[PDB]
């Protein structure tokens, strides 16, 4: 019902991003879960959903071979993992919750996060 | 052998007003399924037809589906994936659907099917939910508990939790509710003798 992300920040190129996002409420441990991210310019994008167990997932193609989603429902948390990051992966990720519209899609989503950003740097520099 | 979690088991009727039903059996000798209310007891014969029903208040959306998994009911067990005995893994009672390790079959629904859980090692079983018949007011499914209780290499006399869950098709958990088992060769014995605990 009311969703908070975390785990954003900076990240080296070729590290991993590690969020989490949870509810404050238990009727959490009763909806599936989903993350989203959005770059700047581009549309909002899927990447995991998680079914209400934990036990079933899906992944968006062009990430799902160094994407990991899971939850933890005793802490009413579920967490997104990625591996081997570049420009590409910066943006706004967001969290989701009581898809309505089945799997994998943007649209029929209950609650959202309000987003975390996350940045992959190489380090600083003249700008 | 041993899960990393165990499925919850707090009951939730959620927004469809799910609940389970028992047929009213009484505890006479014949008698091959017969529910305790006062104990939440389901008693039953090996391979016997138990009849579940599901009552809502309102009809749950299209592609709605029902599981129903076993856990053991006591704590200090419940990681322990609940499982067909050796002797009865092995025996010849397959109905050519349901895997000879798993414990817990449908009867009568072609569009059963069974998952092996690949990261919990769970056995479950699910049907398509489907609406009462006309002139009915809850949906029955037919289960089988294919070892007994006292199996051992099995349950080894440890009671069991069968968990329903009503689940949508985007992966919601719509309802979930439970309740104990016993698969014994007399069900209405047993149930009176354990009641006798009660009083
Ligand atoms: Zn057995």
């Amino acid at each position: 019902v009311q969703l908070q992300e975390s785990g954003g920040g900076l990240v080296q190129a070729g590290g991993s991003l590690r969020l989490s996002c949870a509810a404050s409420e238990r009727t959490f441990s009763t909806y599936a879960m989903g993350w989203f991210r959005q770059a700047p310019g581009r549309e909002r994008e899927f990447l995991a959903q998680i079914n209400w167990s934990g036990t079933t997932t899906y992944y968006a193609e062009s990430v799902k071979d160094r994407t990991t989603i899971s939850r933890d429902n005793a802490k009413n948390t579920v967490y997104l993992e990625m591996n081997n990051l570049n420009a590409d992966d910066t943006g706004i990720y967001f969290c989701a919750a009581h898809p309505q519209r089945g799997w994998g899609s943007t649209l029929g989503w209950t609650y959202w996060g309000q987003g975390t950003q996350v940045t992959v740097s190489s380090g600083g520099g003249g700008s | 052998p041993l899960s990393s979690s165990v499925p919850s088991q707090k009951t939730y009727q959620g927004s469809y007003g799910f609940r389970l039903g028992f047929l009213h059996s009484g505890t006479a000798k014949s008698v091959t399924c017969t529910y305790s209310p006062a104990l939440n007891k389901m008693f039953c014969q090996l391979a016997k037809t138990c009849p579940v029903q599901l009552w809502v208040d309102s009809t749950p959306p299209p592609g709605t589906r029902v599981r129903a998994m076993a856990i053991y009911k006591q704590s200090q067990h419940m990681t322990e994936v609940v499982r067909r005995c050796p002797h009865h893994e092995r025996c010849s009672d397959s109905d050519g659907l349901a895997p000879p390790q798993h414990l817990i079959r449908v009867e009568g629904n072609l569009r059963v099917e069974y998952l092996d859980d690949r990261n919990t090692f769970r056995h479950s079983v699910v049907v398509p939910y489907e609406p009462p018949e006309v002139g009915s007011d809850c949906t029955t499914i037919h289960y089988n508990y294919m070892c007994n209780s006292s199996c051992m290499g099995g349950m080894n006399r440890r009671p069991i939790l069968t968990i329903i869950t009503l689940e949508d098709s985007s992966g919601n958990l719509l309802g979930r509710n439970s309740f104990e088992v016993r698969v014994c060769a007399c069900p209405g014995r047993d149930r009176r003798t354990e009641e006798e605990n009660l009083r």
